[PDB]
RNA sequence: UUAAUUCCGAUAACGAACGAGACUCUGGCAUGCUAACUAGUUACGCGACCCCGGUCGGCGUAACUUCUUAGAGGGACAAG
RNA sequence: UUCGAUACCAAGAGCUGGUGUCUGAGGGAUUACGACUCGCGUGGUCGGACAGCACAUGUUAGUCAUGUAUUAUGGUGUUUCCCAACACGUAUCUU
């Protein structure tokens, strides 16, 4: 069979994630990993909620691995839920009906806007005269 | 006799500027619209929705301003305000080609009745020739438009290798293609021009600008055969592919007119009215004949494109 | 070069270079209306310009002072001979360069011409050559003990924002007389030229202008000259 | 023939039109580029207080220093483009041509 | 806080004054025309005359604006 | 009314200049563009291990620029 | 149920697009030449048009300029490098 594959980025802040999708059966992997081996756990939903929102039928014909790096814990986590969620999306409008990629994405945008469109806030600047960004040394009098 | 709806395309963010049909497939129209997107449709005529976009062609930066099918049915050409042009197989809607060359925006873009010369006008003010493998061939810049190249257009007659274009410097220039040199100056209308046409017999070219007179023009001499009063602002004009009929978008309306005896066919407007309440009504942008004459699809600037089916 | 350092400190090595070089020759060329200096190291030259008002005084008589200047210049840098070539030449329209006008004041005053006549005699003359607005400002003891702040000004003068990096010429210089030292600040606002030789070729980001719209006259009847 | 042009400036626009002058060159001499490989920017920032006592408010002075580096790699014999890189020199850019 | 300055208003005001016979009610169009007739040598300002010129002719169409 | 002597309104004032703004750097966007052995990726051939696939920052050379890099334009305007 | 349009193929064409000969109409650089400066070497500034040319040398016009080899204030041939037909020229070869 030819080439299936569109390589799709997510990103919620430092931290970006490029799930790499492809035509097969149903697996998902993270860094050589599964899904369910992703740490913390306390997140794990956050992995899932693209699956448990569009079923595993969705995911039936896809392979998608997935090479995260930059940021923390809790951004990576954000930035590669996002990336499977834009990498199926960007596969169903090149491969399949777009009355199919039109459905999966007003399922998703429907759900939480954060799964297509990166967070567009970063770590503002420290200015002197202050300990952060905003704060200011404590001033004294007599 | 009269048009009427039977339903709406709905299936765009930005609003349609272009709407493109081919002879060869009736269940399948090209719509550009003012976002990057290309929706290419497949026309069911069921009784939900009248056709289902099946294919949307990505690549574009900036609005795609102009689309139109080949010859064959398997390519498209757009053309954007990039300034660049772009060649797409309907098949997998993939780019084959892309044209660069202009500066500013590309406001308009025509093929050849061979698909073996293409031709845009631009907000830069020229007219420059294409073949279909990425070479810029011939630039017309000394002898061109005072102002933008609003349109440009090939004729269906093949004897006569001519170009018709529209500008806003209140022309219609007709240029001998072989030689790309200027045969006809066209002074008559006040103000700028949108949209210009060629009758599919290849024999009379309509003009609409602001003004809101669609003046006649003749391909065989330098002569003015009639005008039109069409009150309000024509953005499109094109004549019925079958029939003798010339159809112009005089803003948010239709007006269809008998070209022998100068009377109002039908009249077509929108009667669900949305915006009743301190709203102006959206307004017809493009339109396109089918390839038999029985159904003409309307792009409007509210995201959608209507269907006028001939119920005689 | 084996000595082999890294492109950081070859720039600031670069940087703290023309710095000393402009130092030492402002020093030099003082009274002899110097400008400033420009360095072009082409492959195995050091092509080291000077510019000055008065360029026949610092090359001097049979160019004393120019193998001097160049003999000091590689001896000190610790250069090749025959590599270093040193160039004094006139910089076109001085009514317009802070250094030569700031100096040129201060020989004035150095002179003992009267405080309020060679302010106004300096100020004149630069808006006369082309400066869209002047500014001339000499502080310190007059006439007595308490310190005093004398400013001339004339014209359009602009403070803040970026253009003032590349439209405002600015010059600070000290003056020795037997009382104390006074300052002197001459600040000139270039005019605009789309050459970029008298001023600069950015027009103020704020000014916008229209091309006048052509006075054409609307047909009535439709016409066509059709040729062949 | 394999010959490393890298060009280290401090202003851009300048190293923009000598970047773009030996691709000129270089297609004019019939000879195969490596387009104009542009290696990460370098900041070289310096903050100092701005009075020379220290009987004010503590305010800063933030000064910056850009330094931009790019290389064009031929396939050439060193004469041809050796004279090619020996016209159209200006005093903002710096010039290295390496063999090996 | 989004107040226009006079730059703003008075180009905006001078470019409708002259040029009414182009502008419309479409922003992009007009954009474009403002940049052809209009020498504006920021982008920013370009967007804000454009913006301007685009809301008082979508007002001159209503009624008796006043400058 | 605005962050603002910022504006439109009334108005013997009209037209302007400095400061505010505009400006420069910066942050977020481009599956569009120019490029990459001092950046990668995808496919591939090989090699190692588990029971055809799976893992590899184990080894190596034909495509391409999604991720990295830094240039040119675009984009946002209280525009609907 | 007659008459003229419409899918088809062929009989060569013409068209059109691709390939590419040749010339420079032109377009560049500095190295001709000029100018402006001098430390007398250059350094800037024109950058091919603005220098020169020898009665050499193409075309000839006011027949009158002239005091009839003459020179008009012919005003364009000669030629030192480079890229070049979007100058759509067109050789060949295709479509």
């Amino acid at each position: 069979g030819p080439l299936q594959s569109v390589q799709v980025f997510g990103r919620k802040k430092t931290a970006t994630a490029v799930a790499h999708c492809k035509r097969g059966n149903g697996l998902i992997k993270v860094n050589g990993r599964p899904l369910e081996m992703i740490e913390p756990r306390t997140l794990q939903y956050k992995l899932l909620e693209p699956v448990l929102l569009l079923g595993k039928e969705r995911f039936a014909g896809v392979d998608i691995r997935v090479r995260v790096k930059g940021g923390g814990h809790v951004a990576q986590i954000y930035a590669i839920r996002q990336s499977i969620s834009k990498a199926l999306v960007a596969y169903y409008q090149k491969y399949v009906d777009e009355a199919s990629k039109k459905e999966i994405k007003d399922i998703l945008i429907q759900y939480d806007r954060t799964l297509l469109v990166a967070d567009p806030r970063r770590c503002e600047s420290k200015k002197f005269g202050g300990p952060g960004a905003r704060a200011r040394y404590q001033k004294s009098y007599r | 006799e009269q048009m009427t709806l039977r339903g709406t395309l709905k299936g765009h963010n930005g609003w349609v500027t272009q709407i493109a049909t081919t002879p060869q497939f009736p269940d399948m129209i090209l719509s550009a619209s003012r976002d990057k997107t290309i929706i290419m449709w497949k026309l069911t005529r069921d009784e939900t929705n009248y056709g289902i976009p099946q294919r949307a062609l990505r690549g574009h930066s900036h609005f795609v301003s102009d689309v139109v099918i080949s010859s064959d049915g398997q390519f498209a050409l757009s053309g954007s305000w990039d300034g660049t042009l772009r060649l797409w197989d309907l098949t997998t809607g993939t780019t084959t080609r892309r044209f660069v060359g202009h500066t500013k925006d590309v406001l308009s873009v025509a093929f050849s009745s061979d698909n073996r010369q293409i031709v845009s006008g631009s907000r830069d003010k020229t007219i420059k020739l294409w073949n279909t493998l990425g070479v810029c061939k011939y630039t017309v810049q000394d002898e061109s438009h005072s102002e933008w190249v609003s349109c440009v257009r090939f004729s269906p007659n093949s004897s006569n290798p001519i170009i018709v274009s529209c500008g806003w410097d209140k022309l219609v220039k007709v240029w001998n293609l072989a030689n790309c040199k200027l045969k006809t100056n066209h002074i008559g209308h006040t103000g700028y021009l949108n949209t210009v046409t060629v009758s599919p017999d290849g024999s009379l070219c309509a003009s609409g600008g602001k003004d809101g007179q669609a003046m006649l023009w003749d391909l065989n001499e330098g002569k003015h055969l009639y005008t039109l009063d069409g009150g309000d602002i024509i953005n499109a004009l094109c004549f019925s592919p079958n029939r003798y009929w010339l159809c112009a978008a005089t803003g948010p309306s239709i007006k269809i007119w008998d070209l022998e005896g100068k009377i109002i066919v039908d009249e077509l407007k929108q009667e669900v009215i949305s915006t009743s309440s301190k709203a102006e009504p959206p307004q017809c942008t493009s339109l396109a004949w089918s390839a038999d004459g029985q159904t003409l699809f309307a792009g409007y600037t509210d995201n959608l494109v209507r269907v006028w089916q001939v119920t005689i | 070069m084996a000595v082999q350092i890294s492109k950081k400190r070859k720039f600031v090595a670069d940087g703290i270079f023309k710095a000393e070089l402009n130092e030492f020759l402002t020093r030099e060329l003082a009274e002899d209306g110097y400008s400033g200096v420009e360095v072009r190291v082409t492959p195995t030259r050091t092509e080291i310009i000077i510019l000055a008002t008065r360029t026949q005084n610092v090359l001097g008589e049979k160019g004393r002072r120019i193998r001097e200047l160049t003999a000091v210049v590689q001896k000190r840098f610790g250069f090749p001979e025959g590599s270093v070539e040193l160039y004094a030449e006139k910089v076109a329209t001085r009514g317009l360069c802070a250094i030569a006008q700031a100096e040129s004041l201060r020989y004035k005053l150095l002179g003992g011409l009267a405080v309020r006549r060679a302010c106004y005699g300096v100020l004149r003359f630069i808006m006369e050559s082309g400066a869209k607005g002047c500014e001339v400002v000499v502080s310190g003891k007059l006439r007595g003990q308490r310190a005093k702040s004398m400013k001339f000004v004339d014209g359009l003068m602009i403070h803040s924002g970026d253009p003032v990096n590349y439209y405002v010429d600015t010059a600070v210089r000290h003056v020795l007389l037997r009382q104390g030292v006074l300052g002197i600040k001459v600040k000139i606002m270039l005019p605009w030229d789309p050459s970029g030789k008298i001023g600069p070729k950015k027009p103020l980001p704020d000014h916008v202008s229209i091309v006048e719209p052509k006075d054409e006259i609307l047909p009535t009847t439709p016409i066509s000259e059709q040729k062949g | 023939h394999r010959i490393r042009i890298t060009l280290t400036s401090r202003n851009v626009k300048s190293l923009e039109k000598v970047c773009a002058d030996l691709i000129r060159g270089a297609k004019e001499k019939n000879l195969k580029v490596k387009g104009p490989v542009r290696m990460p920017t370098k900041t070289l920032r310096i903050t100092t207080r701005k009075t020379p006592c220290g009987e004010g408010s503590k305010t800063w002075d933030r000064f910056q220093m850009r330094i931009h580096k790019r290389l064009i790699d031929l396939h050439s014999p060193s004469e041809i483009v050796k004279q090619i890189t020996s016209i159209s020199i200006e005093p903002g850019v710096e010039v290295e041509v390496t063999i090996a | 806080g989004r107040v226009r300055t006079k730059t703003v208003k008075k180009a905006a005001r001078v470019i409708i004054e002259k040029y009414y016979t182009r502008l419309g009610n479409d922003f992009h169009t007009n954009k474009r025309v403002c940049e052809e007739i209009a020498i504006i040598p920021s982008k920013k300002l370009r967007n804000k005359i454009a913006g301007y010129v685009t809301h008082l002719m979508k007002r001159i169409q209503r009624g008796p604006v006043r400058g």
